[PDB]
Parts: C-alpha cells; sequence; structure tokens
C-alpha cells in the first residue's frame, strides 16, 4: 500500500429525518424540506449581493 | 395646479422576485404601488414607493 | 492496521452539547414588523439577517 497512488472509493450519502403527520395540510410547510427561498436566484446570478 | 416641481418618478428594478423601489413626487404611495403592481402583474408586498 | 505497514486507519465517536441563547441576557430579545397589503400580499420584516 505504500506504492499505491491514491485511489477514490464510490460517495455514498444517506440523510434521514422525519415525515411530517400524515394529514398535515400541504400549506403547512414547517417540517417540510422547503428549499432555501432565494437559491434559484443564487443559482442565476439574480440574487443581489 | 402649477407645482413648481412637476411630475416625476424614478424606478429602480432590483432584478429579484419582481421587485422594484420608487422614489415619486405623489401624495399617494398607496395606489401608486398597487397601480405599479397591476401593471406588472406581481404582489403589492414586491413594490416598494418612497 | 495489522496488514498494513505505512498506512493505518482510525475512528472516534464523540458526542457534543451547545448551549443555546446570548449569554449576556439583554440580547436575548427579538422584534418583527409585518404589513398585510390590500391584495392580501404580506410583507415580514424582522431584526434578522
Amino acid at each position: 500500500s505504500a506504492t499505491l497512488l491514491f485511489q477514490k472509493h464510490p460517495p455514498a450519502n444517506i440523510q434521514l429525518f422525519q415525515e411530517v403527520p400524515n394529514g398535515q395540510s400541504k400549506e403547512d410547510t414547517v417540517g417540510r424540506p422547503l428549499p432555501h427561498l432565494a437559491a434559484a436566484m443564487q443559482a442565476s446570478g439574480e440574487a443581489v449581493y | 395646479h402649477f407645482y413648481l416641481e412637476t411630475h416625476c418618478t424614478i424606478a429602480i428594478p432590483k432584478g429579484e422576485e419582481g421587485e422594484m423601489e420608487l422614489f415619486v413626487s405623489t401624495q399617494n404611495a398607496m395606489k401608486t404601488q398597487s397601480f405599479v403592481a397591476k401593471m406588472l402583474g406581481v404582489p403589492v408586498n414586491r413594490i416598494l414607493v418612497r | 492496521n495489522k496488514e498494513n505497514c505505512w498506512k493505518k486507519r482510525g475512528l472516534c465517536i464523540i458526542p457534543t452539547k451547545f448551549g443555546i441563547s446570548f449569554t449576556v441576557p439583554f440580547l436575548n430579545q427579538a422584534g418583527a414588523l409585518i404589513h398585510v397589503y390590500t391584495d392580501g400580499s404580506v410583507l415580514v420584516s424582522h431584526g434578522g439577517t
């Protein structure tokens, strides 16, 4: 192993979290994985810094 | 009326979510705000009149 | 580690606890300002950035 060149292994990612109550209203986003509200504009370069 | 300062408006488009900030010579910021929002087709909370 | 002389692996599991709040009491205050315009759209403003 002292003669082996850096070898990268396949990445594995698992995220576990809790689902919101079964009958929770679709309009109630508390507890849901809602993306950052400005993410799309940040990805487009429209977000102003 | 002959107000010494005639009608004037400066409109600044932010480029985000339809946001716009306007500097206006008006006695009615509320109507200015709603009328601009109506013409643009965006919610009133996106328009700022000063 | 028994089979490798010039490369070694390590493992460690650690816990953590972090106190929540400013330790100076007076900074633990927050304000918000909300307007509902006539079309029903809501503009929220708060002290956070």
